[PDB]
RNA sequence: UAGCUGGAGCCCAACGAGUUCUAUCAGGUAAAGCCAAUGAUUAGAGGCCUAUUCUCAAACUUUAAAUAGGUAGGAUGGCGCGGCUGCUUCGGUGAGCCGUGCCAUGGAAUCGGGCUCCAAGUGGGCCAUUUUUGGUAAGCAGAACUGGCGAUGCGGGAUGAACCGGAAGCCGGGUUACGGUGCCCAACUGCGCGCUAACCUAGAACCCACAAAGGGUGUUGGUCGAACUAGCCCCGAAAAUGGAUGGCGCUGAAGCGCGCGACCCACACCCGGCCAUCUGGGCGAGCGCCAUGCCCCGAUGAGU
């Protein structure tokens, strides 16, 4: 509407990947989604029902509703001054489960096990991540050292 | 003391070493190869 | 304060011994990377990204 | 001295692929150590494929002149960038230190060719015996009976306290 | 007389004066728009608790 | 009309953030490709075919960046036990919810105090780095991100809305930024190496106030051999009032390229005094006070 149709400038966005057309694998269809889960939205151009608008391609959101052939996904949209939590329904073909919290979910289990040991031994620990920092001092044995020099300029071999 | 001096002289020789410069074939005459 | 003052030494001195011993057996000792910065702003507050 | 010679040693970061990587050394001319390490990482990135983010800095040591009281003949092989193209050239200098020769080289390139320090790459430095010197104006100072007058005296007071706007007579200078 | 047609100049600066407003995180997200089945059933289960 | 702004509040203090990091998604622009599809396109070779080959694409593309985009990084979590459902399943099978007892060292870095009402003005914009469309071009016409001027003084660019520096109460002292130190003009005719000689008005400060193809047995460095290259200089180089490196002038420069030491110099930075704004405090069996007062503390001060 008002100058641009629903699928305008989606010539590359909604096209299928190279040599990856035709049938849709069964894995797409029997993945399980529950309310509160995180999913990435990736439109595929062979399925035209339940197709999300081009804005939500490449965005990750939460599952808030589950129907027979679709799920409700909550996605942030910035509209001027604020963020609007958009709620859309998308068929399962255009959605995949997100791995944006996979490293967090395993780490939470491990932190629970580590703090369990500190309970048994009576110690107090942290189990809190720390960014990569300065390396400690160390020694390297006397070995071969290769000398590096600036190379004389050659006109012919420039191309 | 003598071992101290030998390590310093070995280090100094390494610092002031020069490459062969033999891998620049067509510049060998122009360079001091 | 006495403990800290004597700890600044034996840390500078130990690095002098470690580097000497590395050369003593013919290698390189690598100093520990710096952990602290002092940062001073040298430009003004006009026309900022 | 304006310029110092440093020996910079580094390597690629030890990774499970190698875990004992090769060691690389360079002799670089810079005004201090921070500028010597930056120029080292510049050449390692361009000549090898190791840049500062993937590498480790092992050692940096300043090289010094053995005999700073004698006069040596110093040859320098360099690479410089002009307004149109790249050229390499050989220059010869006479100095008590190779530090002075490198300062002389940078000053001469700035004057005769308007080439700044970034556009210069020192390929090779060495000491040349007076029998093997190639450029003129270096051989003519190899005369053991070298004799000449001072044709420009620069008449001036010694310590700026003796400076006056006026003088009662014209200076007499001779050579 | 012709004039300018469109620009986004100064619009993002305007948007950040009261910097981008994230909606309030609330426990008990609204159930509006959820499928009416399982919504009436949840209502019946709560009534019979 | 929404946005930007003021005023009035009120509610509270873990919550966040124009940033990075760790992890994980998404992309078809740059580049590249044609020895891959679509299209264009030069040439031979061997037998229409085969193997090569030169050159291409905003409305071509297999591959495919950088920069930007989204999500997550616990107390709004988890685990048992027991219930409810009219939903779901062959089925306590599940999906949820309700009750209840336990557990959860606070889960990367850095930084930090943050629901409603009423209303004003505005809705001609312009300029700059980068990207970018039309046009021979334009101080032209139109877009993307950010900053700036408009709304803003102050120091430098001789001068100038926008360039460089830097933003501001009234002052004292110290020091800097940009830019400079022959005089105009505060600060060296400072220390050091070269190059240049202009009988064309030689040359001399980002934007910026222009110069080209091409030449020189001017001079100075290089390279390759028994000509080539690139610095400064000269030719190429023509407009109307008399004229402008800002002027005078300058030639071991007071020009050009590169250094060294000190110095000059903003309303910028530091220390101090005072005025105001804002923040946080103290003062009753009151010898007790314009309590709307007084005292103490810290930061702040541009404005159509
Ligand atoms: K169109
Ligand atoms: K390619
Ligand atoms: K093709
Ligand atoms: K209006
Ligand atoms: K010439
Ligand atoms: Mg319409
Ligand atoms: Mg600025
Ligand atoms: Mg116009
Ligand atoms: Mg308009
Ligand atoms: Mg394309
Ligand atoms: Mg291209
Ligand atoms: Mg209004
Ligand atoms: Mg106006
Ligand atoms: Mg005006
Ligand atoms: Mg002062
Ligand atoms: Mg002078
Ligand atoms: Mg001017
Ligand atoms: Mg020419
Ligand atoms: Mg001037
Ligand atoms: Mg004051
Ligand atoms: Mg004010
Ligand atoms: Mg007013």
């Amino acid at each position: 509407p008002a100058g641009h149709g629903l699928r305008s400038r989606t010539r590359d966005l909604f096209a299928r990947p190279f040599r990856k057309k035709g049938y849709i694998p069964l894995t797409t269809y029997l993945r399980t989604y529950k309310v509160g889960e995180h999913v990435d939205v990736k439109v595929n151009g062979a399925v035209h029902k339940g197709m999300p608008h081009k804005f939500y391609h490449g965005r990750t959101g939460r599952v808030w509703n589950v129907t027979k052939r679709a799920i409700g996904v909550e996605i942030n949209k910035q509209v001027g001054n604020r963020i609007i939590k958009k709620r859309i329904h998308v068929r399962v073909e255009h959605v995949q489960p997100s791995r944006c919290n996979e490293e967090f979910l395993q780490r939470k289990l491990n932190n629970d096990k580590l703090k369990a040991e500190a309970k048994v031994r009576g110690e107090v620990i942290s189990t809190k991540r720390q960014p990569a920092g300065p390396k400690p001092g160390f020694m390297v044995e006397g070995t071969t050292i290769e000398t590096v020099t600036p190379i004389p300029y050659d006109v012919v071999n420039d191309l | 003391a003598a071992k101290v001096k030998a390590a310093g002289k070995a280090w100094y020789k390494t610092m002031i070493s020069d490459s062969d410069y033999a891998e620049f074939d067509n510049f060998s005459k122009w360079l001091g190869v | 304060a006495e403990q800290y003052a004597g700890e600044y030494e034996a840390q500078d001195k130990e690095l002098v011994q470690l580097k000497r011993e590395a050369r003593m057996k013919g290698g390189f000792y690598v100093s520990p990377e710096a952990k602290l910065l002092f940062v001073v702003r040298i430009r003004g507050i006009n026309a900022m990204h | 001295h304006r310029f110092h010679q440093y020996q910079v040693v580094g390597r690629a970061l030890p990774a499970p692929g190698d875990e004992q990587p090769k060691i690389y050394r360079m002799k670089l001319w810079a005004t201090n150590e921070v500028r010597a390490k930056s120029k080292f990482w510049y050449f390692l990135r361009k000549l090898k494929k190791v840049k500062k983010a993937n590498g480790q800095m092992l050692a940096i040591n300043e090289i010094f002149e053995k005999n700073p009281t004698t006069i040596k003949n110093y040859g320098i092989w360099l690479r410089y960038q002009s307004r149109t193209g790249y050229h390499n050239m050989y220059k010869e200098y006479r100095d008590t230190t190779l530090n002075g020769g490198v300062e002389q080289m940078y000053t001469e390139m700035a004057s005769r060719h308007r080439v700044r320090a970034p556009c210069i790459q020192i390929i090779k430095t060495a000491t040349v015996d007076f029998k093997l010197c190639k450029r003129d104006n270096t051989k003519q100072f190899h005369n053991s009976k070298i004799k000449f007058p001072l044709v420009y005296q620069k008449v001036r007071p010694p310590t700026r306290k003796l400076k006056t706007t006026y003088k009662a007579t014209r200076p007499n200078l001779f050579m | 007389a012709k004039s300018k047609n469109h620009t986004a100049h100064n619009q993002s600066y305007k948007a950040h004066r009261n910097g981008i407003k994230k909606p309030k995180r609330q426990r008990q997200a609204s159930t509006k728009g959820m499928d009416p089945k399982f919504l009436r059933n949840l209502r019946y289960s709560r009534k019979h608790n």
